[PDB]
RNA sequence: AAUC
RNA sequence: UAUACCUCUGCUUCUGC
RNA sequence: AGUAGUAACAAGAG
């Protein structure tokens, strides 16, 4: 017979051609199951194995095992070293500042002059932070607003003058309290009259009760960093650990990264914070000068990098030394101000996940060891995978249940500054005044290293003299992942470059599908999502105008509207049916209201609703766009234009705000928990932020400043549009006097 | 009035005392905080979530109003909404039959306003309905990476300015201090509030409609010919990586992105037209043929009064009256007398830095402008000598002089450029340094008028002087005076000459920046690709050379010298830079007629230079080309040629028989001689050289090209041709 | 100071490179082709190559899922009515009586006059869907107590060997048939024209795909998993009958309604992504079980009457299993029309590259051949240890297949396995270049790639696959390329 | 004839 | 114990830069 | 059973 062998289409197109076709994107993608436990636990190992030849201590102000591989000996190996040399990292940064003179100092000003402007609500964009006070992930708007709450308990207002510098002063300040008190809150039942046979009901009404903790517990509770699981993560067999820092550090990182960020900006080998077609041009560009710069007979090679446990290797003492020697002119206040959240990740401890689930298969039962209680059973109990991993654990394990990770980044969140570390390895260039030369590009773990050199020979020792320096600054270079050839094609974060970077339609291929927002939004994103491909993604006006039938397919489905005129059966189609039997104009109907599709190549970039408006019914587009309809309700800046993709980032749209434009029901999960004290709690907020609103209608454009209070704010609006509407004839005299004995009571 | 509501339910707000304490509690600031405050974690796969809750009963929430309890619970059978509350909304949960019921049967809103609100929108659509195409043409087109405008705005702003303008439109009283900006588009805010007037639609909606509408959308894409807005939002049909299409956008288009669209299409004709013999003769062979979106390149000159060099050469080469005007962004100038010549040299700034600037020479006289200021500005090479400028407005006055002084290029203008402001953008790409010199010094004056210096004012009947602030003075600016007073021929190689004998525009006098312009940059006439760029031209004429190979690999073997010169190689030595194009020629020519004259043939070698030998060649003194590695093009340091090789424009696969020129793959089977099976490259990669054996290590290292043109006819010799490949060569 | 530790620093810190060879590119995967192991087996979730639909010919307008089974049972009531149970094949754990019984409770609502297709709650249907199967959740004080309770050691994937039916899979899948199975909307009217090159590109293009067996499979799949979706969140505790449908239309253009097989979804209760529904699966086939039983161990299959497949007699066969899903693999079920882009975007790159090396549309002639061009061929499989030349149209469905194998086997084992395979496949792209690859560690390299190959079908057969690509352009290359400019 |  | 062949719940103890 | 694959689900809670 005859065996068709797909990887024969690489005998006629070369690999980077059809690189597209060695992603399966149509897949799914991995995902967790259970506990992450076992997981941290094996990055806590691996991390304290790497530095565990250092300098081993005990910190006086936790209590906790702390490990330190900076300044310590050279690995004889080529296992992951975190032994980096402070001396060989202050050189590679006097080198950069030589090779980039008046940076360092600009960028500091920049950061500096940014600090003050900065307000306390910039916290509010953190995604899920950890919150101290309840020991949970919480929203960062909410986990926030909990600390600026507790602080107020403890003397400390520091959020109400407006700026994040004072804020910042009393996180380091909240440290040195004996006593944090925070808030808890608890039932009380209440009888509350009612035609209930027996004329009561009892209402379990919440009480907030003020509860206690020790200096050190909440050191330690500052110093928490909550782990989790890696789900959905692409083109990996086994599953990784994350985790999400506490509301204290997310202010400090952010100074140090927007300092970092400055200098990655400037920096000319580095893919960051460049994106798009931005960074598609930079390298670019970037490659045919290091290119042609090389020797005439001689040789060029483009090593194809990765680095091997980035995070695990690199120690935050380094990340400390450096932002000294970049903040070297600006203010002492600077100084301290940056080199604070490289001491927290310093001395920064692990909780341990959710625990490990045991079981008997005869006596059909299960449950959950936690944290606490790993140790609170016979090591025999657990499986030998996990025996070696606790027997591990031993010496860092705290008895409150975590582990104190002294090395490495958990995380990461220093991403721009351990990029400028890789730059600054890049920035060497030549060791010895040999006869080889190496520049490249980074972007955190990835590095793209070429070396221009007499013979390959030569190369190769270049290549080796780079592999050792990048060992001094705790940078390992992954042997087994890295590969080198001649320079012409390479690879650099799934961007393939022969004589050219080439398309890689796979890789936007599953934000084609239907986004989740609502029928409006979704539509507008859909369009988009194909305009662009079209432009720098290569699709052809084919495979795009199939992708316009192929959106169509997947938003009839999921948001159950087929044309009017089919006679698929649904609930919503009932309806669907009766209106293109009542409307005249049904091709002005949307395809959220069973109408045709009118999308094509040309017109992608106008919305639906704009298309049509001509050809709808002035009944159809009345209702479709009817001002107090209740579907929208209530809007929001962010929530119109932009809307989320997958960090993740949140691109941009455009369409009509009418009834296709809703929203969901709440999860309501929250009903059954303890939990349920927060509901009443937002709708607290929600009521005075509804009524400021209608005080200050700009409130919902323009973020409102004062240091003042709320309701002094509201106070003197409603005086004032009262006493202009009684002048100029708006009010009368009855309801003037009502209206000023009613602000008189406040 | 809605005040007494207002407050009797701040009284309702006041009672609960939770309320209470919040409201006393929160500052103004805080808002923000307690606003993003709920029970909400975010979604991480919201097209999963989608899809299920879509199968749900009632996924919808809805708002507690008086709207939502005019949907019924039900409607023939459907259930549409139940009595349950959403925990957030606090209003009653629905299904999405609700949303098809509100739309079939609901009530019917006022939908007056909604095109004024949503302008912006539907400009878009008559920018599409009014429009015009063209023709699709497949080939290879460069597309470059550059920062463009997205959506073409009403009146361009920074973001404060725009919010500022948006405030005044919408939010009057919350407004707060008054900037300049209040009074710069009092017009725009007036006509705004008098169009945005009868809509019933909410404030957040329409100061989100503004910001589109005035607010720049600025991001990086590839573009190729088309850099204009109205252009940009239709770029997914304009171009792909192997095609073009004709498009003509609707409703009106600027005056100014007419010109720099025009710039550019003359800037090509001449850079195509040079290298061909007759330049005139073909300049307005295109020139009469050219098209910049609809209007020809002929009405275009007619009609604007700007242009540069190449567009007054164009003008002459055309016919009609000539306009010597500079335009230095907000600067508009004409020459009176005198001829500058632009010079590259490295000029240190007041910050500490060295970076290239083409600096004019000699000395000149031009008639300076700047919207309701007039002038007359007098300079030699790094020095503003004179500056008779008339009375008008303070910024007019202040402006024009800061223009005037960066423009001379004076050396106490570059000393006081303090302040790290340099010109190299993000992605690597260098701005325009004299461009990026007024932008520092129109905000940041205070160091320019310092380090100018100052002397006596003019005491004449006539003549007056002005200090810093800009008032009548008696310390004067050193060189400023303020005062009450207020054909040719072209030549055969592109060069306008007065009728004494002078030259006053010259060929050489265009400027080489070959940038994107901004309209549609057509040839009606056929061969439009040899005005393309190198990438352009490189492939459409090696593709041109393998369509016709079974005629030019024959009469290469008859006629000598006949088809050496060709009307494709011509367009393809204009991106050869005219400083080499006779010395790669010589080695053409002379590695080629190797093949021909002794059996050592090789077709993909001969297909790799055939292009290179139309220049006539410039040899050695010897007698003897120029040998060469590289043979290097226009721009980019990727594009190249390589003879012992494969380049990033022009490599071979032997295995396959398959030809690589700029991506495109190109097959050679069954189109090439059998000898050459194992036949060596030794014998056509130097000229006058053949292979005698293999690398022989008595004669030492691989001997470079220097090395290899200095030895004697008859001298043994090291060639490495491709990496891992040594041969021995004799002379 | 980096030069002084770099001074000072052990000599055994290296990369320690050496040139890549040819022969150093050893083949993938040693196990594979060892023949103790059990061949990998069939564990899709529907049936693909193996499915049998049973055409009624409708109107063509849509209509309720149970009345179109009904009709599509009424017209093959032989195989309806057959109520004997004529047993073939045995998956180790399963029950003989409980599975048909389950198919005749099926095939008896399905046929019934009531308008639900709930299914009653038996004691078979609660083994088959696995009821009160969970473990018992008690008290960390009890679970520390309890001597019994222990950490169990954790379930790894088996190693299979090479199997054919994968290989065939691949050969039927990409084949034509005279029935297009697509559901693709309109669109708007084309007035630009490109939108004209577009169109004309789709009738080359779309139609190509149409027309093959993979884009019924992969429809099919779709509309399964779009009403198991929907009958998971509406119905969590009823135990529902749903059939596996699909509307297909042939060269005429008359709409014959599908029916592979009837499927009854268990309780769904579906909190998290990943928490799993148990779906009961019957398939309809022409495929004698017996033929490769190393591809049905999960299945266990029963004979249940004949049809005459044109003038000589196939015998049918009900192919059972139980299995399962949950709510991510469902919905990437509802995005998999995207096979489609992916596969058909990466030639029309080939068609527009193409029109611009001879400057006008290349699509008519790369699939057909026009008077100046012949047409576009490629490299599309072996024939006994040699090559063979397969057209434009045959090139498209090869990759089109490759892109719903990526879903239909979509795991962990090929995401791992792809992503380390591709640095492997760059290199080798280095050396068909002449680029002089260097490696650091290519045993290291190798070890990321071996270690995902396990017991996915495509992981597997693509190891085989890879190899005997390895071992075309290692001959091809290593005996042209190494003797020429000598 | 570029900036933002 | 019982109410509870009832009631509530389907991302809301983990999903970051 | 099965789904799955380094640990879960095969309903949970009052």
């Amino acid at each position: 017979g005859m065996n068709i062998n797909p990887y024969f289409l690489f005998i006629d197109v070369p690999i980077q051609a059809a690189i597209s076709t060695t992603f399966p994107y149509t897949g799914v993608p991995p995902y967790s199951h259970g506990t992450g436990t076992g997981y941290t636990i094996d990055t806590v190992i691996r991390t304290h194995e790497y530095s565990n030849k250092g300098k081993q201590y005990i910190s006086d102000v936790t209590g906790c095992t702390m490990v330190d591989p900076t300044n310590g000996p050279l690995p004889e190996d080529n296992e992951p070293s975190a032994y980096a040399q402070l001396d060989c990292v202050l050189e590679a940064l006097d080198r950069m500042d030589e090779e980039h003179p008046g940076l360092f100092q600009a960028a500091s000003q920049n950061a500096m002059e940014t600090l003050m402007v900065t307000t306390v609500d910039k916290l509010t964009q953190g995604r899920q932070t950890f919150d101290w006070t309840v020991c949970r992930n919480q929203p960062a708007a909410t986990a926030l607003n909990t600390t600026i709450t507790s602080f107020r308990l403890n003397d400390l207002n520091g959020a109400d003058k407006g700026g994040l510098i004072p804020f910042c002063q009393d996180i380091i300040d909240s440290l040195d309290r004996p006593e944090m008190t925070f808030f808890s809150v608890k039932n009380i039942k209440k009888k509350l009259p009612a035609k209930n046979r027996k004329g009561f009901l009892i209402k379990r009404i919440p009480m907030k009760v003020k509860d206690k903790i020790t200096k050190v517990e909440y050191i330690k509770r500052a110093l928490s960093l909550n782990t989790m699981t890696k789900d959905a993560e692409r083109g990996k067999l086994k599953r990784r650990a994350i985790a999400t820092a506490g509301i204290q550090i997310r202010g400090f990182v952010l100074v140090v990264e927007n300092l970092a960020k400055n200098i990655c900006e400037n920096l000319e080998q580095s893919g960051l914070p460049v994106g798009g077609n931005e960074k598609k041009a930079k390298l670019s560009n970037a490659v045919a000068k290091m290119l042609s710069n090389c020797p005439p007979g001689g040789i060029s090679m483009t090593v194809t990098g990765d680095n091997t446990k980035w995070n695990e290797c690199l120690n935050p003492r380094i990340f400390l030394a450096m932002t000294e020697r970049i903040t070297r002119d600006s203010p002492i206040w600077f100084r301290d101000f940056c080199s604070i959240a490289p001491v927290l990740f310093s001395n920064k401890i692990a909780r341990l996940g959710k625990g490990f689930m045991i079981t008997s298969k005869t006596k059909r039962l299960k449950a959950q060891i936690p944290c606490p209680d790993l140790f609170s059973i016979p090591l025999e109990r657990y499986n030998e995978e996990t025996r070696a991993k606790l027997k591990k654990l031993k010496p860092f394990f705290n008895e409150e249940g975590t582990a104190s990770l002294s090395p490495g980044m958990m995380m990461g969140m220093f991403n721009m500054l351990s990029t400028v570390l890789g730059v600054a390895a890049l920035g060497i260039k030549n060791i010895g005044n040999k006869e080889y030369l190496w520049d490249g590009l980074q972007s955190s773990d990835d590095f793209a290293l070429f070396v221009n050199a007499k013979d390959e020979e030569t190369c190769m020792e270049g290549i080796n003299d780079f592999y050792r320096t990048c060992k001094l600054l705790g940078i390992n270079m992954s042997k087994k992942k890295s590969y080198c050839n001649e320079t012409g094609m390479f690879e650099f974060t799934s961007m393939f470059y022969r004589d050219g970077f080439v398309s890689n339609f796979a890789m936007e291929l599953p934000s084609f599908g239907v986004a989740g927002v609502n029928e409006s939004a979704d539509m507008a994103i859909g369009m988009t999502i194909i305009k662009n491909n079209m432009i720098n993604n290569g699709m052809g006006p084919a495979t795009a105008q199939t992708a316009i039938q192929l959106f169509i397919a997947d938003y009839r489905y999921t948001y159950k509207c087929h044309r009017g005129d089919s006679k698929v059966e649904g609930k919503r189609m009932k309806i669907i049916k009766e209106l293109w039997e009542n409307t005249k104009g049904r091709d002005g109907l949307l395809v959220a209201d069973g109408g045709p599709n009118i999308y094509n190549l040309r017109n992608l970039h106008i919305p639906e609703i704009v298309l049509k408006y001509n050809l709808m019914d002035p009944e159809y587009k009345g209702r479709l766009l009817h001002p107090q309809n209740p579907f929208v309700g209530h809007l929001s800046i962010e929530g119109i234009k932009e809307a989320d993709i997958t960090p993740v980032k949140k691109m941009d749209y455009d369409a009509v705000s009418g009834t296709h434009s809703w929203r969901t029901k709440r999860n309501r999960s929250i009903l059954n928990t303890d939990q349920r004290n927060m509901i009443l709690e937002e709708q607290c907020y929600a009521k005075c932020c509804n009524l400021f609103e209608a005080c200050f209608n700009s409130a919902s454009y323009r973020k409102p400043v004062g240091q003042h209070s709320m309701l002094e704010a509201m106070a003197h609006r409603l005086r004032m549009d009262a006493r202009l509407d009684y002048e100029s004839g708006r009010m009368s005299k009855d309801d003037f006097e009502k209206a000023m004995a009613h602000l008189g009571e406040i | 009035g809605m005040t007494l509501a207002k407050i009797e339910l701040l009284k309702q707000l006041l009672r609960d005392n939770e309320a209470k304490t919040v409201l006393k509690q929160t500052t103004v600031d805080q808002y923000n905080i307690i606003r993003k405050f709920n029970t909400s974690r975010i979604e991480k796969n919201p097209s999963l979530r989608m899809k299920w809750a879509m199968c749900s009963n009632f996924p919808l929430a809805l708002t507690k109003g008086d709207m939502a309890n005019r949907i019924p619970l039900e409607y023939k059978g459907i259930q549409l909404k139940t009595n349950a509350e959403d925990i957030g909304t606090k209003g009653q949960m629905c299904s999405i039959a609700a949303v098809t019921w509100w739309n079939t049967y609901g009530p019917i809103g006022d939908t007056e306003g909604f095109e004024r609100v949503y302008e912006s929108f539907f400009l878009r659509k008559m920018r599409l309905d009014n429009a015009t195409w063209g023709r699709i043409t497949f080939g290879p087109v460069e597309r470059v990476r550059k920062r463009v405008l997205l959506n073409p705005l009403t009146k361009e702003m920074p973001p404060d300015e725009a919010s500022n303008v948006i405030m005044e439109i919408l939010f009057p009283k919350e407004a707060g201090i008054p900037r300049e900006s209040t009074w710069i588009h009092r017009e725009l805010i007036k006509e705004k509030r008098e169009k945005l007037k009868g809509t019933m639609i909410t404030p957040i909606v329409l100061a989100y409609m503004l910001e589109r509408e005035l607010v720049a959308r600025r991001r990086f894409l590839p573009v190729a010919g088309a850099t204009s807005a109205e252009f940009i939002e239709m770029l997914h049909c304009l171009q792909g990586e192997n095609w073009r299409q004709i498009y003509h956008p609707g409703g009106n288009k600027l005056t100014e992105s007419r010109s720099q669209s025009m710039i550019v299409a003359c800037r090509k004709i001449i850079r195509r037209s040079i290298v061909a013999s007759n330049p005139l003769e073909l300049a307005v062979e295109i020139a009469n043929k050219t098209v910049i979106d609809t209007e020809p390149l002929k009405s275009c000159l007619a009609a604007i009064d700007g242009g540069d060099v190449a567009c007054d050469i164009i003008r002459a080469a055309l016919g009609l009256k000539i306009r010597q005007r500079q335009r230095f962004g907000r600067l508009e100038l004409k020459r009176i007398s005198g001829r500058g010549f632009k010079n590259d040299e490295e000029i240190l700034i007041g910050n500490g830095t060295i970076q290239k600037i083409g600096i004019w020479d000699g000395e000149e006289e031009f008639h300076v402008r700047c919207g309701e200021c007039r002038g007359i500005l007098k300079k030699s090479k790094m020095k503003l000598e004179k500056l008779l400028i008339n009375s008008a407005k303070k910024e007019d006055m202040r402006d024009l002089i800061i223009l005037c002084m960066v423009f001379s290029q004076d050396t106490r203008m570059f000393q006081g450029v303090r302040g790290e402001i340099n010109f190299l953008n993000r992605a690597g790409q260098l701005l325009s340094p004299m461009y990026q010199l007024q932008r520092y010094f129109l905000n940041r004056s205070n160091d320019l008028f310092d380090q100018w210096g100052y002397e006596e004012s003019p005491k004449a009947s006539e003549l007056h002087g002005i200090n810093e602030s800009m008032n009548a003075s008696d310390y004067t600016l050193k060189g400023v005076v303020v005062t009450r007073n207020v054909k040719v021929s072209i030549t055969k190689n592109l060069s306008l000459i007065k009728r004494t004998g002078e030259v006053i525009m010259g060929a050489n006098d265009v400027s080489e920046l070959e940038s994107q312009a901004q309209l549609m940059i057509t040839y009606d006439t056929p061969k439009m690709w040899e005005m393309g760029t190198t990438k352009e031209l490189v492939q459409n004429t090696y593709q041109w050379v393998l369509k016709n190979l079974v005629t030019l690999k024959a009469q290469f073997l008859l006629g000598k010298e006949d088809m050496f010169q060709w009307d494709a190689f011509e367009a393809f030595e204009s991106i050869i830079p005219q400083k080499m194009a006779g010395q790669y020629s010589g080695f053409a020519r002379a590695v080629l007629k190797q093949m021909r004259d002794q059996e050592v043939m090789k077709t993909d070698q001969f297909i790799k230079l055939l292009p290179f030998c139309f220049s006539p060649p410039k040899l050695r003194s010897n007698g003897e080309p120029y040998q060469f590695l590289k043979l290097v093009l226009k721009g980019g340091g990727e594009n190249f040629i390589e003879v012992r090789k494969g380049s990033p424009l022009f490599s071979y696969n032997p295995q396959t028989e398959v030809l690589t020129i700029c991506g495109r793959m190109m097959s050679l089977k069954g189109k090439i001689e059998d000898e050459e099976r194992n036949r060596s490259m030794g014998n056509a990669v130097l000229a006058g050289f053949l292979v005698s054996g293999k690398y022989d290590p008595d004669l030492g290292d691989f001997k470079t090209i220097e090395e290899l043109e200095k030895l004697k006819p008859g001298e043994k010799a090291n060639i490495l041709l491709y990496q891992g490949k040594p041969v021995k060569v004799v002379k | 100071a980096i030069e002084r530790n770099l001074a000072r620093m052990s000599p055994l810190v290296s990369v320690t490179p050496k040139k890549l060879t040819w022969e150093d590119l050893r083949p993938i995967g040693p196990h594979i082709y060892n023949h103790e192991l059990p061949e990998v087996p069939y564990n899709a979730f529907l049936l693909m190559s193996d499915e049998l639909g049973l055409a009624n010919m409708t109107e063509g307008k849509s209509k309720k899922p149970k009345t179109l089974a009904k009709e599509c049972l009424e017209k093959y009531s032989t195989l309806r009515d057959q109520t004997d149970p004529i047993l073939i094949m045995k998956s180790e754990k399963a029950n003989e009586n409980f599975l048909w019984k389950l198919w005749r409770d099926c095939v008896n609502t399905i046929s019934n006059e009531e308008m639900s297709n709930e299914l009653q709650k038996t004691n078979y249907a609660k083994w088959a869907t696995g009821d009160g199967l969970t473990y018992q959740k008690i008290m960390k004080e009890v679970a520390i107590d309890d001597e019994t309770m222990c950490q169990e050691e954790p379930k790894i994937p088996n190693k299979c060997r090479v199997a054919a039916w994968v290989q065939t899979e691949m050969n039927l899948l990409s084949t034509l048939t005279s029935k297009r199975a697509l559901d693709l909307p309109e669109i708007g009217p084309d007035v630009a024209p490109v939108e004209h090159v577009g169109s004309e590109r789709r009738k080359y293009f779309v139609n190509e795909i149409n027309y093959c067996k993979a884009s019924t499979v992969m429809m099919k799949y779709v509309l399964f998993h779009t009403s198991l979706l929907n009958e998971s969140n509406a119905s969590m505790g009823k135990y529902k009958v749903i059939p596996i449908t699909n509307r297909v239309v042939n060269e005429k253009g008359e709409s014959f309604d599908m029916l592979y097989g009837l499927a009854v979804k268990g309780q769904s209760h579906l909190r998290g992504d990943t928490d799993v529904v148990t779906v009961v699966t019957f398939e309809f086939s022409s495929t004698d079980p017996r033929v490769d039983s190393g591809k049905w161990p999960k299945y266990t299959v029963f004979r249940i009457g004949s049809l005459f497949v044109s003038g000589r007699e196939k015998s049918v066969y009900l192919y059972c299993r139980v299995n399962g899903t949950n709510k991510i693999q469902m919905k990437w079920g509802m995005e998999a029309r995207r096979c489609l882009l992916q596969s058909m975007q990466q030639m029309e790159a080939i068609v527009e590259q193409e029109s611009s090396i001879q400057g006008y549309d290349m699509t008519k002639a790369c699939f057909k051949g026009d008077r100046v061009n012949s047409p576009k061929t490629f490299s599309i499989g072996t024939q006994e240890g040699k090559l063979v030349k397969g057209s434009f149209g045959k090139a498209l469905r090869v990759i089109f297949t490759k892109c719903l194998m990526h879903y239909v086997f979509g795991n962990a084992q090929l995401e791992g396995f792809s992503a380390e395979s591709r640095r492997l496949l760059l290199l080798i792209q280095a050396l068909k270049d002449r680029k002089g690859p260097w490696v650091f560690d290519l045993e290291g390299m190798y070890s990321g790639i071996e270690e995902c190959i396990s017991n996915n079908p495509w992981v597997i057969q693509s190891a085989y696959w890879f190899n005997e690509w390895l071992g075309f352009e290692k001959e091809g290359s290593k005996v042209l390329e190494s003797v020429d400019e000598i």
